[PDB]
Formats: C-alpha cells, structure tokens, sequence
C-alpha cells in the first residue's frame, strides 16, 4: 500500500520523499546559515520543534 | 422532459477561497508575475522586465524611477558581501568619500581608484548584478532590488524586488477579476492532489 | 628585496603597530579613505576588503578574491603594484617612491 | 496616461519637446551662468538632475 513515487511531509501530499535542506555553520561565530534557497538565514531550534 | 441545467462556474472569487499553493498572472506575450497565499498575503514578486539584449539601458531606465530623486544611506550590495552605506545624489557617493567604481567583469565599487572608475548612479545600476553580478541587490530607503539574473548579453537579466505587497487576496480577486488579455492561473491544493484553473482574461 | 615584500612591510608595521582608528589609506590614485584598524582593515560600520589583483584597491565589496588584512593592504599600497601613494592618518603619510615588479 | 506629442515648458504648454538652453561655462567662477535669454541666472542643478 505504499506510494512509492508520492511521500508525505509534516502537512501534506509531496512528491519529495526526502528535503534534504543543507545548513552550513559560521566558524567564528556559533551561528549556522542556510546552504539552500534561504541562504543565509539564520537557523534556529524551535519550541520541540527540530530546527 | 430532459432539462439540461448549466453549471458555468470556478470563477476567481470562488477558487481563491480555497488557496494555499501558488498563484500566477499573465498577459498575451508579456511578463508573468507570480504569487502565493502565505499567512493571509500574496508573496508577489516584482520582477522588472527584461526584454534586452545588448541594451543593459532599459532595465536601469525601468529601475531608476523607482528611486528617481536624491536620496541617502542607500545600501549597495553587489558582489557577494558588499553592505554599503553609500549616498546618491545623482553620483554614487559614500560617506565623505567619492566611491568610484572599477573591476570590470567583477563590477565592485571601487571606492579607492584602479584607473578605470567612473563613480555614476546609472553605471551602479548596470553593474549591480544587472551585468556581471549574481544574486546582488541594492538596499535602502526601504527595498531591495535584487538580481534574478545575470546579463551576458546574450543571456538576459533581471532586477527584482520581492515587495510582498498585492498580498490582500480581496485586492488579488479583484485584480483578477478584470484585466487585459491576462490570462491567470492557480494551482491550490495538494501538489500531488491538484491541477490549474485558468479563467477569461476580462473577467 | 627580491619577491619577499614581507620584509619591508614588516618594516613598515612596527612604525604604527597598535590598534588605532582614522586611518588615511590613499592607494590607486584618488582613494582618500578614512579607515579603522584593530588588525584587521576596516571603515566605519563595514568590513573594507581588498580587491584587484595588479590594482589592489580596497573595497568593502567582495569580488570572490578578498582577503581584507592589513598586512595585505601594506604588501599592496605602493609596495607591491601601486605607484606615488600614501598610508595616511595618526599623523605619518607612508608614501611610496618605488614598486616591486 | 502620458503624451509624447504635446509637451510642457518649464511655465506654459509647448509641443517643442526640446528647448536648446544655452549656458555659458564662467571662466575662472567655474559656474554656468545663462546665456540664452535669461543672461546670467547662474544655473543650478535641480534636485532631478537637470539644469
């Protein structure tokens, strides 16, 4: 019973089985950028959220 | 009897009440602006046309209007990280100083001269990722005119500012509702689960 | 000096190793900056990064080939590819007679 | 909403788009003084740019 070519993300149908954002993090300083569309906005941990 | 009731309906008052993926508008064979309902709002993005070849002017004669008057603490930032506080009264100039600009190819502002500066607003806004700059922007007294593209004169560019106004859907409807030969488009529901509706340009 | 312009900018440093500020850095021809300096080249609220390789003029704009240090800028000014300019500011012009081909 | 047929003087409607203003460079004042009719206004340059 598993689509194969269609996935789920946390609201919806997508046919994107996996978003692989990729976040890079500042060497002098703690904060980690974005390494995709945003690039460039910080990155933050939500409230039991994952990022 | 056989009575055969019509349904003609899926008007854009009705379809934009269920919306949450992108929206887009276009008119015969020009530009096309698109939007998406995020929050209550339409994130529109005003792409300036580009329409060019070798003729870099026009995009800067589109944009210079938008600011067209003396201003200050304008923010240039070409390049990859420039930030500039720079002050424009018809010459590009920052703070006490006279910010040439040099590094054809490159298109820096070269604040300290390389003997091939010219320190003009029109050159800035040429170079400004508008010809040789990529994912650059000017700043300042509130927008952001950031380039899409670059020109290499044979591929076009773009300069774009993502207003975020025309985010009203109340003002999208009616846009909609009525315009040239614009022929819309919605895609709003599920990627998987969804299709487009176009709708009569004039209505 | 041959190709080692290291020494003569490490001559140059201790004239004015120390942290200080309003720095005059007058390289190319007309570039009359007024500029900071904490081991790192600086102007008031950006970041000053050196630019064109043969040219070397400073801009706080990046060209994809910044490196934005003052001992850069020393090798530089006058000293590695500049002709008739000056380090300026806290009361001394550096100029320079002479580059290094 | 604009016309390119009838343009405006700088006081009154005139079709001739362009008026050919003609200054003169003060030597020694570094200042263009008029010359065509108004013969010494001193010419400034306004906020948009133009003469």
């Amino acid at each position: 019973g598993e689509l194969t070519d269609i996935q789920t993300f946390d609201t919806s149908y997508k046919i994107n089985a996996d978003t692989g954002e990729v976040t890079v993090v500042g060497d002098n300083s703690a904060t980690a950028g974005q390494y995709a569309s945003a690039d460039g906005a910080k990155v933050l941990v939500g409230s039991d959220g994952k990022l | 009897y056989k009575a055969t009731t019509t349904f003609n309906a899926a008007s854009a008052e009705t379809v934009l009440s269920k919306l949450e993926d992108g929206n887009t508008v276009a008119v015969g064979g020009g530009a096309t602006y698109t939007y998406d309902a995020a929050k209550g709002n339409f994130t529109y993005t005003k792409t300036v046309d580009t329409t060019v070849g070798a003729d870099v002017t026009a995009l800067a004669n589109k944009i210079k209007p938008s600011s067209g008057t003396i201003s200050g603490s304008y923010e240039i930032s070409t390049g990859k990280s420039a930030s500039f506080d720079v002050d424009a009264a018809g010459k590009i100039t920052i703070g006490g100083n006279a910010a040439f600009l040099n590094a054809d190819g490159e298109l820096t502002t070269n604040d300290a001269s390389g003997a091939l500066t010219q320190a003009t607003l029109d050159d800035v806004l040429t170079s400004v990722g508008t010809e040789a700059n990529s994912s650059v922007t000017i700043g300042g007294t509130k927008y952001s005119h950031s380039a899409a593209d670059e020109l290499s004169y044979t591929a076009v560019a773009t300069t774009a500012d993502v207003l975020s106004a025309m985010g009203s859907s109340t003002a999208v409807s009616t846009v909609t509702l009525g315009s040239g030969i614009t022929s819309a488009a919605v895609t709003f529901a599920i990627a998987t689960t969804d299709s487009n509706n176009t709708w009569v340009d004039n209505k």
